[PDB]
Order: structure tokens, then C-alpha cells, then sequence
RNA sequence: AUAAACCGGGCUCCCUGUCGGUUGUAAUUGAUAAUGUUGAGAGUUCCCCGCGCCAGCGGGG
């Protein structure tokens, strides 16, 4: 029912790199559907849903930045859920709060955009299902959370 | 005769910031559901209070400030020759109802338009009440009769006449309320707006500079809708008792400085001295806006002036049939029941002659 | 022959401020669970009897005065199981210095007065001194009487010198407050004051939003008739066009100065009742936005009259007047391409 | 006479990536809905500012810094010959509003632009006032009572003359408070811009990993104009042809150079295709003639000349704008109509403007 | 809308001098310089405009032959039949490059090679799908047809 | 005609001035699209008019 983010993952990261290479060239979600490569890598995980597609794309799309651009990292035992897109772009410190402004205000689409530069710019590590729930949902409240979890991490760190 | 007069304009900008907030981010504000770029009325106001235009063809503007000792030493320049220094002082002391010394610092109540003309002839009336040693409150008394007389000064302060003033201390809180004959809208686009941004640096000429964090300066292009309605009554009032005439004559320079006039905002870095590519003048018995011609955001085609042009026009249209508004308009248009009007000059004097030539 | 007018306007308002609280923050309310900026039943009404229109078209209508001399008979027999003639022909003598009806409030000041003239009589006061003592009250009903249709239809002003519990006159139309058909957006403006003598900041703030209002009336006709002396409903649907003009175009002054939102309706509906009906139901589930907030607030009206108007008994004749071609309504609501059709409608019963 | 100088050029770019942004990006902006590629004009600002041609024809540049340390050192030595050390470090000081010690390190509030002629002379200032006894607020309101005598020394600043300076310490604040003279726009393109990517790598040559760069080539509307007013205010009173000859040299600039950036690898040293220059009352841009996108046909150069001038041809008549004009363009074909005198090259350009329009 | 299985049935039965004259042509909108196209596709609604473009596609495929395109009908479990991009996959005569070739090709450069590919392939498939494909032909058709190429021939392996 | 009725929270206000994101970088080496094939047959070509020995001939679309 639910799609499954560690797969897709470690399917990123060990797919050949031509067919990376292929699918790194888009410069739009949308686009990922005009590559034979895209179909061949979210197939098994569960494309031919339509439910799943939008999600997909966008999740495919933010791995498209590079073939260890996202670093996944476990959460730790104790707490409930592991390192937010928010905390972890600021914990990179490469990445400017206006950036993040301009990012929870732009269009569909562009927000997509802007996100990969972002992840290209900062190598983020975090963990990915979470992230891969955030961009399944991707509405007001995910973007809005993402901010104040980029404030409040670059407030005390 | 028709009261209201109301002035429309579509200007487009490029990159640009023309106002800011106290983040100094874009001003913006939300319509139909979408964000736009708003330019404040203020800002406008201020705009053409200050412009050259104003100043060669309206007169002088109001003196806004807070600092009595300040503007002591600036009337005691100005007037001088005309009255003595405590006559001065006192007329300053009357109106702000503050003690002025020959302190360096004196805070007035709050930050007030100051008309020099009105000064002075307030002026002429406290030598009058001096020399037949008169006490205020009944110079006051004297004054209240005849107001009309007081306003006939705005007539060197027309842009209190157009935008009005409130008084809270002194003989102004008698004398000086001044209720607006210009209403005047925030400017917002047309369009729905996600503002870029630029990311600058700073060469430092002693220091090979390596990794750096970048300023940002939000910007954007835009169509912007401005809108501005005159009560000719309430100016002809407010001047005085001033003829229509004169009333036209200052209602045709509202509209060609809301046609020309830009916030003067990063203008030295980003340059967007555009003149409008479409202005409508319009005479009505009730004041109305064309706004909720861009309330469905106009989406682009072939840019965003065009269509907003177009999107103006067929709201004006529908409007205008169904609320049956036969009253003089014109429109002045850059691109190829309304009179068109091939030069903004045309306009200018169409407005001047009440809307029939 | 229905009693009731409804009136529903759809008004969109661009950024502004048309009415604020204590705390200088624009008016609220909380409808289907989520916040709606609001504009008080007060500040519109206030908006409509303060306006010029209203001052031509019902400040100054012929219906506008009530001739004492015209109403002895009928005053005489409402009032002689409680007063002698010679009371009551005296106290109309003094208020003045044919007709068969008369509006309560009237009946009731008129009694009143009576009553202080047989007090007078009875310690046999001067008629001079008994003047003496309610100057005030006589001009004040002398006023009164000059106002009759703005009484009729507004209610008595705030300061009347009405002194019964007949005089406490209700408007003849009754004024819901306005709510937004969606959501809100509130933006804040940060501006600042200039000081031209030392430009060299201290910043104030004022909250504003742009959005699309539903305003609702009801004429109570029946109120209306009676309370202008037994007027007929020809008459009385005049004053009911005067009112849909002025929910269609006047707008509360708020800020209007620095903001300007100066618009009109773009939706008017006209609906005969027996039961005066709101339709705030119909965005009880706030409205989300699709190519602006208007087109669907209009899409969503319409639909909830298809949905409810014959099951609710809004059986009586309607129209609709809009400027916006969204799917149309149920094939019995005559439309309307001017405002002054929609007024002539009503004028004639709505035929 | 007109106050304000407007100049408008149409210049045409080969593949580059003439100004980008912290993340390797060329510089853009949307206008009429559609993505334009960007030149910053602080960029174009400082590409003027640094040029040879400046160098040849204008004078110095302003030394812009925010350490007051090496300033210090770097003013002792341009200026000791002239000054005891200690004079020259109280005037720092005093400008700067802070302490001038022997101070490895001392940091200004922002980066400021200076300029050593007029500290030199602010530095004649303080000698006679140390020579009088004179305390430093007295010295303070006297120099305040003769601004232009401090504005003539913008003459070996003339950038800042054009660009302004704002102050937020020491007596600068009351003093070296300038308002440019020139407004300059950033240059976008007539255009729609998607911009290419170069894949590219590294070969080691003692083995046997790509990286990208973004690039894009566009025909750009770059945009400035002068206040001659507000400049001869700025250069301490100066006439109004030295304001119009540095008018002139701002017109060869805003026309030739072009921003360092990428500049060895991608070599986009092209010139530019128009020139117009136009005399006004009130300042006005061109942007607007390409607020719809140009489309294509033959290239997008000859449809941006036309655009612009067609756009200037409704304007002008629209508004009435009677001022003096002129347009140089390497194109042949149908220009500005006759109002707009033609200029076949640019010398005879820079000339008609050196004599205000007439020639 | 446009009955499918008619036009294909009288294409079929169209007389062989019509039909070698029909395939000639190189362009879709060259089919409006011939008589027998016109005959052919009137009782279809040619003569209402909204249908004409579609027409003029739908034919030009269907002249790659006059069985080159085998209709086959959907089995009754199955939702849709045979789509064209499953068709050519399983031809096993279609290159990937072709397909991808083929949706970033333009009005007009498309349909030219299209027909390239079904005389090539000669597909079994449902024609009124195709038909309606034809009818639309935009974005995301042709990314739709990519899709079940890529996805078919994934699939079969 | 309901703690109701009658019933504005209302007037004034630039967020302004200064700022190159800059230096360096082969995508490169290997690769038949190849085997098999009459375009045969067949006088229909839709309309008007003239002539005819009614076999056809001719003029015009």
C-alpha cells in the first residue's frame, strides 16, 4: 500500500551509470516520463499505480541530483523519528534561510527545482523515508514545517 | 455634474523593489487567492508629494516632522522678513502647542504636516492679536469663525488638500483637521508574482576574499494596477472654496503623475523608469474601482500587460452595462461608449475640461 | 404575494480594511470551523442610511412626512377609551402650533404627549409653562415626523427623543453581518512616518486582506406598510428597490482613504419568501480558491439554491443579476443583465 | 536644458556565464512571465569601474575596503611625504569612526568606498585644526558648512560621483554622504533563455567524474541614465561638459566592456549591436519594449531592434517626448524614425553628445 | 465522438486503387489533396471540423497498409486491450531509441515516423485505443506510449 | 418583535541609502544491419452539349 523509500533508495544508488546519467539530465519532474531509464527504475516499485506516481516523481526527482547526494542516515533508537530535510540543510551550513523563503512560496513545479539545487548544494544527511513522506504529502503544512525546523536547528546550532 | 473622478492605470515594471518591509522583503498582499507585489499608498503618496512635477506645476508640499526646533530655525529663515522672531516662535508654540525655547531640542506630539503658507498667514493673525494685546484661546475664538479662510492656504499645501491631515495638539486640533479628497489604492499586479532573488557580493579591494555568504536583495518585474479616485467637492473645500476649475486643474496633475511618477525605492540599482501603457480617467456620482478586473489572476500570454489590458477593458465593459454608468471617460493606450485618446496630453486636457472636450 | 424580500449580494473586496476592532485588527468570525474576516451588520448599515443615495431616494420621499391634521379622526378613536376629545384635539394643536391609519409609534408618542397635557390640566398648569417644560420633546417628535420613510425603514436614530415602547421602532429590514465566503489570508503592512528634517526608523503596523463577502438583507414589507401609516405594497416595494441598490454598491468608509476599495457587487439575487432565509449555508464549507475566490463562491451559491431552495419552501418568485457567466441556476430564477432590471423586477412584485 | 541622459544599448552574447550566482548559476530574472538570463549591474557597475578604459580616460577608481588597517599602512604610504603620521591616522580615525592603533587588525562598519585624494584634504583640514587649538566637534560643524569644497575631490572618485557612498560612522555620516548620479539597471535579455549545460572533466595524466556549467548565449538590454544636475552637484560644482564628456565616457562603456566572468573559457567578447542615446526631463527605460519576449526570426538581434524601436516610436509619440536623440546600430535595416538623428559611428555619437545633443 | 472499428472496416474494404493511392502520401495533411480520403472518411464526420485533425491521423497510420495494423479485440477479463506501445514492444523489430526518438519529434516529424515504425513492426493491437490516442496526441500520450514500450519490454524479458 | 430594538472603531504615516561570486577542468577507447521477393492483371471515367450509320466520334468541365 504504502511505497516503499529504503528500496528505492539503495536502487538509486546502486543503478549503472549511464542510466543515472540518463536520468540525472531532467530539468523538471515531469520529464522523469520522457526517459526509458525512470520506468525501468520505479517499475518494481509500484509506478503502474497511479496513486504512486506524483510521489514517485517527485522522489526520483530530489535523488536526481546525484548518486550519493542524499547521504541516509538511521535514526537513533531512542527518538521516535530521525534528522528532518529542514535540520539537515541547515546542518550543512551551506544553506542560506532566504533560500528556504523562496522555497515554501514558489510554484508548483519550481519548488521541485529549487529543492534539487538545494540538496545538490548541500549534501544533506537525514533520513529518507522521512523525506520521502514529506514529498508523498508535499502540501502548505510540509513546507511551512520545513522552515520552522530549518529556524529552530539553525537557532540553537 | 459628476463629484468623483477616477484615475486607473496599467504600468509595467522590470526587475525591480520598488517597496519594502522591515524584513526588506518585497511588499506583497494576497488577491484572488494568489500573491502579488504591492507598491503602498504611502509610498505613492510620497512619490508625487516630492516629485519634480509637483513642485513645478502644484507648488510646494507639506513639511512632515516632529522636530519643533528644527522647524523654529527653518520658519525664523523663511519668514524672517515678513515677521518678527517671537512672533514667530509664538505662532509655532500656538499651533503645536509646545513651549518654544531657543532649546535645540523640542518634540512635538507626533510626526505633523507643516504648510509654510498656512504658517504664515496664522502669522499675520498672531501679530494682529499681538498688537491689540489679545489673549490665545480668544484668538482662537476669532479664528474658528471663518475656516474657509484657513483652507484657502492649502492652496500652497495641495497635497494635504488631496491626502488630508489630523491634528491632536494646539489650535490644529481646532483648526487644522483636514479630511482627504484623494482616496488612493495600494498598487498590486495584476499577476500572480514569485519574486526573485539576487545574491551580491562586495569586492574588497585590500583582500582577496575567499568563501563568502552572499547578500539577498528580493526583486521582481511586474503589471501593476493603480487606482485613485478625486471628490472634486471635498478638494474645492479643502482649497478654500476653490472653483471646479481648479479642482480639474490638480486632478489632471493626479493623473499624469499616477501615469508617470515611480517610488523612488533601489531605483539606482535596478532602473525601472517606465511609463504607464495604459491610463483611464473616468467621472462618476459613486467612486469605483477596477480591481476585481484582476481578481482571477491574469495568466500570461505573450506577457502580462496585454492580457491585463484586455482583462481591464472586459470588466470595464461588464460594469458598465450592468450597473449603466454613462458618465465621461476616456482611455489613453499604448497598444493598438469610451473615448480613445491618442496622447496622455489629449487626456490631461479632456480631464481639464470636464470631461467633454 | 410573499412578505418577505431576501436579498443576497457576492461582493469581492481587493486588499483593504473596511472595518476593525478596539485592537486596530480587522473584524472576525468562525463559520464551518475556520475563520472568516467579517464586516459588522452595524458598519454596512451604517454604510447604507448615512450614504447620499439614501438621502435622495428615501430621506427625501414624498412619503418622508405625517400631516397631524389628517390623522384626528382615527387618532381620536385609538385613543378616546383613555382621553377626552378636548385633550387630545388640544395636545394635536399643540404639536401641529382625513386618513384612516396611522403608524404606531405615532399612536404611542401622540398618547404619551396626551398624557402630560391632562396631567397639566388637571393641577391646571399653564399652558404657556406646560410648553415651557417640553419644548425639547416637541421639537424632537416634530422632527420625527418630517422622517417618516427613514423611519420606516431604518428604525429610529440613536438619539430620537422617542419617549413609549411603541416608539421603539425596529428597521423595517433587518442586516446580517458579512462573512467571507472563504478563508482568509490576513497580510500585515509595516510602513513608517518620514520625518523631512532628519531622514537619518520606527515602524507601525496595520492589518489588511482582500475577499469576497456575502451580504444578506431582509425587507419585512408588511412592517413596512404599517409603519408608514397602511402605505400600499406598490409603495413599499419603491423603498425595497432603493435597498437592493444600495447592498449592490455601498461600501463601509473604513480606510477607504489609503486602501480604496471601492467596488461593486458582482452578484445580486432578489427572492420572494414567506420565511426570510440566509444562504451562509452554502459556504458553510468555506470556499477554496480555483481561478480566484469569486467565480467559485458564485458556483457554490447557485448550487446550494439547486441544492435546498424548494425543500427549505423559497417557493416565490426570483431573480439573479451577476456579472460573472458561471453555470447558471435553476431554470425558474429569471436572470437579469442590469442591476436596473433586477430593481424594476422587484418594483412590480417580480413579473 | 534636459537634466536626465538616457542610454539604452542592444548588445548580443556568444555562448557564456557572464555573472552567476553561490551556487554556479547563471544569474536570471522573469519578465513577461518568461525566464531572462541576468547581468547584475553591481556587476556591469564595477566591470566599468576597474576597466582600462576608465583607467585611460576618467581617472583612479575609488579603493573600496572595510580593512582600516591595511588602509592605514597603504595611506601612510601614498600620502607620508606630505603628512606626520599622526595626522594621517587621526583623520582615519575620525572618518571612520574608529581607533587607528598599530592594530594588526581594525574593521570598518561595511565595506566603504575611499578615495585618497580627498582624505589628503581632509587631512589639510585637521592639520590647521590641530594647528588651532581647534576641537573636533568645532572642526566637525565648520567643514559642515562648505560641503562642495569636499566634492570637488570626487574628481579623482568620479565612480563614486556616479554610484554614491552612504555612511554610518564617524564625521563621513554628516560629510561624505553622496547620492549617485547615475542610475543603472540590470541587463536581462530580450528574450526567453532555457540555459545549456556543459558536462565536462579532468584528465589525469598519470591515470586512465564529470562536472557541469551552466551557460547560455542572449541578446541583452543593458539600461542607465545620468542625472547631469545631481553629477556636477557631485564633482563640487563642475560644468555642465565635464559633466557631459563623463557622460560620454560612461556611453563608450555601457557600449564596450563587458564583466570578467567565465570570460577565458568562454570568450563572449563581443560589442555591442545598438546604441541610443536620448535626452530627457523625466528618466525613462526601454524595458517594456520586450515585456513580451521577443520571438525569434533570423536570430533574436534584428527582432530586439526592432521591438525597441517601435516601442520608442509609440512611447515618444504617446508621451510627447520632445529630446534631443540618437541611435547608432550596425544594423541596416529600418530604424527610429526621423526624430532620432542616426549616428554611422559611434565617435560621431560620443560627439553629439559631448555638445549637448546639437551636433 | 468518431466510430473507430467503422473507419477500420472501411479501410479494409476499401477498393485497392484508393488504398495504393492513399499510401502515398508523406504528410497527413497531403491526404487532403485526395478524393478517396474524403470518400473514405466522411460517413466518420469530417464534415464537423472538431473531428478533422484526428481524421487526418488516424488515416494516415491506417495507410501504412491495408494490414499492417491487425485489430485485434480486448479479452473480455481485461479492462483495455493491447495498447500501441505494448504492441510494438512485443513486435521485437522496435529499437527503444525509435520510441524515445519518436515522442520528442514534433508535430508532423511524429506521425511520419510513427508509421515508419507500424509498417516496420506491422502490430497486433486494440485500434480503437490507438484511435483515441490519435484522437488527443499530446504530452502525455506520447510519454504514455514510452511508458508501455519501456515497461512491456521490461516486463517480457 | 428575543438582555432585544435604535447602533462606523474611526482620522494621520518612503523602509530608506552602499555591494564582480570570482579563479581552474579531453568524455575517452571498441562495433556488417545482414539473408529471401513479377506488380501482375485489368478498356468504368463523374457532369453538360453537338453529331451519329446508335458501332461510337467530337467540343466543353
Amino acid at each position: 500500500d504504502e511505497i516503499d523509500a529504503m528500496a528505492l533508495y539503495r536502487a538509486w544508488q546502486q543503478l549503472d551509470n549511464g542510466s543515472c546519467a540518463q536520468i540525472r539530465r531532467v530539468s523538471e519532474p515531469d520529464e522523469l516520463r520522457d526517459i526509458p531509464a525512470f520506468y525501468r527504475l520505479v517499475q518494481p516499485f509500484g509506478w503502474e499505480n497511479p496513486r504512486h506516481q506524483q510521489a514517485l516523481l517527485r522522489m526520483v526527482f530530489c535523488l536526481s541530483a546525484g548518486k550519493n547526494v542524499i547521504r541516509h542516515q538511521d535514526k537513533k533508537s531512542e527518538q521516535t523519528t530521525g534528522i528532518s530535510l529542514g535540520r539537515a540543510l541547515a546542518n550543512s551550513g551551506r544553506i542560506n534561510e532566504r533560500r528556504i523563503f523562496q522555497l515554501i512560496r514558489a510554484d508548483r513545479t519550481a519548488d521541485m527545482v529549487q529543492l534539487r539545487r538545494l540538496l545538490t548544494h548541500a549534501e544533506p544527511v537525514l533520513d529518507w523515508p522521512l523525506m520521502a513522506r514529506m514529498l508523498t504529502w508535499w502540501g502548505k503544512r510540509e513546507r511551512q514545517q520545513l522552515l520552522e525546523d530549518f529556524v529552530l536547528t539553525t537557532n540553537k546550532n | 455634474m459628476s463629484n468623483f473622478i477616477n484615475i486607473h492605470v496599467l504600468i509595467s515594471h522590470s526587475p525591480s523593489c520598488l517597496n519594502r518591509d522591515d524584513m526588506n522583503m518585497q511588499k506583497d498582499a494576497i488577491f484572488g487567492g494568489k500573491r502579488r507585489v504591492r507598491i503602498s499608498s504611502q509610498s505613492l503618496k510620497r512619490a508625487m508629494r516630492k516629485s519634480g512635477y509637483y513642485a513645478q506645476n502644484i507648488g510646494e508640499s507639506s513639511l512632515r516632522t516632529i522636530h519643533l526646533a528644527q522647524l523654529r530655525d527653518v520658519l525664523r529663515q523663511k519668514l524672517g522678513e515678513r515677521f518678527d522672531q517671537k512672533i514667530i516662535d509664538k505662532t509655532l508654540a500656538l499651533l503645536s502647542g509646545k513651549s518654544v525655547d531657543e532649546a535645540e531640542k523640542i518634540s512635538a506630539d507626533a510626526v505633523t504636516p507643516w504648510v509654510v503658507g498656512e504658517i504664515a498667514w496664522f502669522c499675520e493673525q498672531v501679530a494682529k492679536a499681538e498688537a491689540d494685546n489679545l489673549d490665545d484661546k480668544k484668538l482662537l475664538k476669532v479664528l474658528k469663525e471663518d475656516i474657509a479662510a484657513i483652507r484657502v492656504n492649502l492652496q500652497q499645501g495641495v497635497d494635504i488638500a488631496l491626502s488630508g491631515r489630523m491634528a491632536t495638539s494646539g489650535m490644529m486640533t481646532e483648526l487644522g483637521k483636514v479630511d482627504g479628497a484623494m482616496s488612493i489604492a495600494h498598487a498590486i499586479t495584476t499577476h500572480q508574482v514569485d519574486s526573485d532573488i539576487d545574491w551580491f557580493t562586495a569586492v574588497d579591494d585590500l583582500q582577496e576574499q575567499g568563501s563568502a555568504h552572499l547578500g539577498t536583495q528580493e526583486f521582481s518585474s511586474g503589471v501593476f494596477y493603480r487606482y485613485a479616485n478625486i471628490n472634486l467637492a471635498q478638494l474645492q473645500e479643502n482649497l478654500g472654496g476653490a472653483s471646479r476649475e481648479q479642482a480639474l486643474e490638480i486632478a489632471t496633475h493626479v493623473v499624469h503623475m499616477l501615469a508617470t511618477e515611480v517610488p523612488g525605492a533601489k531605483q539606482r540599482t535596478y532602473a525601472a523608469f517606465n511609463p504607464a501603457d495604459m491610463v483611464m480617467v473616468n467621472f462618476s456620482d459613486m467612486p469605483l474601482s477596477m480591481a476585481n478586473a484582476f481578481e482571477k489572476a491574469v495568466k500570461a500570454k505573450d506577457g502580462f500587460l496585454q492580457p491585463s489590458i484586455q482583462a481591464f477593458n472586459q470588466y470595464w465593459d461588464r460594469v458598465a452595462n450592468g450597473y449603466g454608468l454613462n458618465g465621461a471617460a476616456a482611455q489613453f493606450s499604448l497598444s493598438d461608449q469610451v473615448k480613445q485618446m491618442p496622447t496622455l496630453e489629449q487626456l490631461k486636457s479632456w480631464v481639464r475640461n470636464n470631461g467633454e472636450a
